[PDB]
């Protein structure tokens, strides 16, 4: 829910290593 | 020279025994993406808001 000049979402990628 | 100016540089070096950086701020704004079209020797540029 935005206009034409506002971006929705971003570029995330990557990975996270947690304990388990 | 990408930060100071000749007058500012001369003022800094003519009165000080040293200096160093402390803090930094950076900003990017007023961003426009422009599309280019070629059909002949001429070229056309248009806005691309999305």
């Amino acid at each position: 829910a935005d206009g034409v000049g506002n971006s929705s979402g971003n570029w995330h990628c990557d990975s996270q290593w947690l304990g388990d | 020279h990408c930060h100071f100016s000749p007058r500012d540089w001369q003022r800094l070096i003519n009165n000080n025994w040293g200096f160093r950086p402390k803090k930094l701020s950076f900003k990017l704004f007023n961003i426009q993406v422009k599309e280019v079209t070629q059909n002949d020797g001429t070229t056309t540029i248009a806005n691309n808001l999305t």
